[PDB]
RNA sequence: GUGAAGAGGGAAACAACCCAGACCGCCAGCUAAGGUCCCAAAGUCAUGGUUAAGUGGGAAACGAUGUGGGAAGGCCCAGUCGGCCUGCGCGGAAGAU
RNA sequence: GAUGUCGGCUCAUCACAUCCUGGGGCUGAAGUAGGUCCCAAGGGUAUGGCGCCAUUUAAAGUGGUACGCGAGCUGG
RNA sequence: GCUGAAAGCAUCUAAGCACGAAACUUGCCCCGAGAUGAGUUCUCCCUGAAGGAACGUUGAAGAC
């Protein structure tokens, strides 16, 4: 079924009554509208589209404020498209709520992780390190041997080497849910979610078990 | 062959249905179809299908002989039936046979498995089960589905097993 | 004289509809791979293109013969480390028979610019159905 | 290139290209292949009775 | 005998293997070794059989009711039995980008 | 008119004549624990001391790749 | 394993049919129309436009 689009704030611990911390994390989700809902008869496959946020007038360029009025909806600081689970139906203009996860219990959260930029092999791969004394000369941190003699003569694709790290988008999964909160727009869940404050998160339920 | 030249009498309450290389003998036990061997010639004469050999093909008699042979069982198990037997001897294992359902225990969890449309089984006494049914081919199959869960265990005998087939029991490695 | 030499300009090419079901595959690959390059017109000039085009209906329903149905593996080499892929007919048959009639004309036409040019014009499809009605093929037996 | 070029043209006729050279030598027909070939090429007219007659001749 | 001191065509590529010894030219013909489904010029040719293993397109001692043809038998009012010569097959048969 | 040699560190790749884990036949296989063979290469396979020892672990497999790897390190 | 002849019986097989592995194709996560087969949908501009780029304040983005 469909998820939400919220924005992380923070990280901050939830105590229960019996004395045991919990670690929590704070999204704030404001209330998503249906732009598009697209179909088998038209397309191939059944999707809404919805949008989050506000953005300003200048900002947005003619195409996207006409078919935004066509729905009849206020901007929004980007769109996004979750897959309709076969046997549900919205119409357009409709408000996704925050109400729709007081059941689930188990979410996976999907973001875009940190950058550390053009880090190397140790961080990376978590490769080893040789000796620092007993004769060891200019190589500390170095990847080493790379493959074999005059026979295959060329490196093998997928040989792990250095790159840059990190900007990619990741799912932490089985994430249990805490506490929603429909009056002030807050989902607190138990866990670590990706990426770093003030981006956006990508709420679905658990496709597995 | 010797089995292919015998002409088999048909009995009525059937209907020999020829529609083409498929035989539907629809009548009293539903029917069964299949395209036969493009060697075999059959036809309709006065109960009984003959079957020959057409030209041109490598089995021919050797065809023949299966066309007369298992469907011999088109001719019989129509009007007749079959009924199978099977028995359970030591304590321990519990098959019960819950409509079209069979569920099982046997110190494992408890599994499951399907009865078809056909067959119908009774238990006479808590040990004893008997199967009856339409098809050799359908009873052969779900024999094979009943017996596997418990097969006869050759030092004390204890499982599931026929009526009449033997088993024979050894001893214990003495020394 | 001279021994005319066939011009691309002033060249002239039809549309045709072959029908594939019952029929074995390498004497059908066959005489496509023939007509496609160009050898059954008098102009033949081996370096210009000149043959026809060829729609291909109910490509599921070709048939093989012997035990080709199931030994035949066809493979690729993925190009990566350590993989290789298989497949027997059965499965590649089952989940897209476009591939088995274009992977066995393409050997057998030239390699290079004119073998790809040539293989452009043939168009296979799975069902019965073609979309191309509008320039009028004719139905030839091959 | 001469000899696919008869071949095909022969072959449009209904007949091979080994019969039609067998047919042309028994019917003592000297012509060579590249005058066969522009033949084949430009008048279709002259070519088919040139088939035709060895095609009477062949048997 | 060939190469060294020899080109051409065939054996996928392949100095020493098979055919054959290049004075120069031409958009003419007949053949040798090898071949005629497409890549790649020429038979989807004609008559009678064999193989069902992709055998053809790698191999031994040994083994088995695979299959075609032939000679000689023992018993028998509808056949069965296992011995011999012979053509084609099957198992024996595991390598490292 | 030059193809740098054994062991160790870092990094690997592949085969199966299989050490563990998964599926079975036979057993001189009551059970537990075993012996051998058939199928199976997806994952894993220890630390110290001078071939052996001490102690863990389900396991501490057999092998080519210039007996892998010095225009990567070590000069024992 | 079931039925079943060639070989009157028997037989997992020659014709059809049912089970059967951390293996195989799916399933789970990510990349992905330079897939030249260059795909799909919604809106906007044209009888100096829609927009893009240069410049500036910069970033939990970054070797440029």
């Amino acid at each position: 079924m469909i998820g939400l689009v919220g924005k992380k704030v923070g990280m901050t611990r939830i105590f229960t009554e019996d004395g045991v911390s919990i670690p929590v994390t704070v999204i704030e989700v404001e209330a998503n509208r249906v732009t598009q809902v697209k179909d088998l008869a038209n397309d191939g496959y059944r999707a809404i589209q919805v949008t989050t946020g506000a953005k300003k007038a200048n900002r947005v360029t003619k195409p996207e404020a006409g078919h935004f009025a066509k729905a009849g909806v206020e901007a929004g600081r980007g769109l996004w498209e979750f897959r309709l689970a076969e046997g549900e139906e919205f119409t357009v203009g409709q408000s996704i709520s925050v109400e729709l996860f007081a059941d689930v219990k188990k979410v996976d959260v999907t973001g875009t992780s940190k950058g550390k930029g053009f880090a190397g092999t140790v961080k990376r791969w978590n490769f080893r390190t040789q000796d620092a004394t007993h004769g060891n000369s200019l190589s500390h941190r170095v990847p080493g041997s790379i493959g074999q003699n005059q026979t295959p003569g060329k490196v093998f694709k997928g040989k792990k080497m250095a790159g840059q790290m990190g900007n990619e988008r990741v799912t932490v999964q089985s994430l249990d849910v805490v506490r929603v909160d429909a009056e002030r727009n807050l989902l607190l869940v138990k866990g670590a979610v990706p990426g770093a404050t003030g981006s956006d998160l990508i709420v679905k339920p658990a496709v597995k078990a | 062959s010797r089995v292919a030249k015998a002409p088999v009498v048909v009995p009525a309450g059937v209907d020999v249905k020829i529609n083409g290389q498929v035989i539907t003998i629809k009548g009293k036990n539903g029917e069964l179809t299949r395209t036969l061997n493009d060697a075999v010639e059959v036809k309709h004469a006065d109960n009984t299908l003959t079957f020959g050999p057409r030209d041109g093909y490598a089995d021919g008699w050797a065809q023949a002989g299966t066309a007369r042979a298992l469907l011999n069982s088109m001719v019989i198990g129509v009007t007749e039936g079959f009924t199978k037997k099977l028995q359970l001897v030591g304590v321990g294992y519990r098959a019960a046979v819950k409509g079209n359902v069979i569920n099982l225990s046997l110190g494992f969890h408890p599994v499951d498995h399907q009865l078809p449309a056909g067959i119908t089984a009774e238990c006479p006494t808590q040990t004893e089960i008997v199967l009856k049914g339409a098809d050799k081919q359908v009873i052969g199959q779900v024999a094979a589905d009943l017996r596997a869960y418990r097969r006869p265990e050759p030092y004390k005998g204890k499982g599931v097993r026929y009526a009449d087939e033997v088993v024979r029991t050894k001893e214990a490695k003495k020394k | 004289m001279k021994t005319f030499t066939a011009k691309p300009e002033t060249v002239k090419r039809d549309w045709y509809v072959v029908d594939a079901t019952g029929k074995t595959l390498g004497r059908l690959a066959t005489e496509l791979a023939r007509r496609l390059r160009g050898k059954h017109k008098a102009e033949y000039t081996p370096h210009v293109d000149t043959g026809d085009y060829i729609i291909v209906l109910n490509a599921d329903k070709v048939a093989v013969t012997g035990n080709k149905r199931t030994d035949k593996v066809y493979y690729h080499h993925t190009g990566h480390i350590g993989g290789i892929k298989q497949a027997t007919f059965e499965e590649m048959i089952a989940r897209r028979p476009e591939r088995v009639i274009e992977i066995a004309v393409k050997g057998m036409l030239p390699k290079g610019p004119l073998g790809r040019a040539m293989f452009r014009k043939l168009k296979v499809y799975a069902g019965n159905e073609h979309n191309h009605a509008a320039q009028q093929p004719q139905v030839l037996d091959i | 290139l001469w000899i696919a070029r008869i071949n095909a043209a022969a072959r449009q006729n209904g007949i091979s290209y080994s019969k039609f050279i067998n047919g042309l030598k028994k019917a003592s027909v000297e012509i060579d292949r590249k005058i066969l070939a522009d033949i084949a090429v430009f008048d279709k007219v002259a070519f088919t009775a040139l088939v035709e007659k060895a095609k009477a001749a062949l048997a």
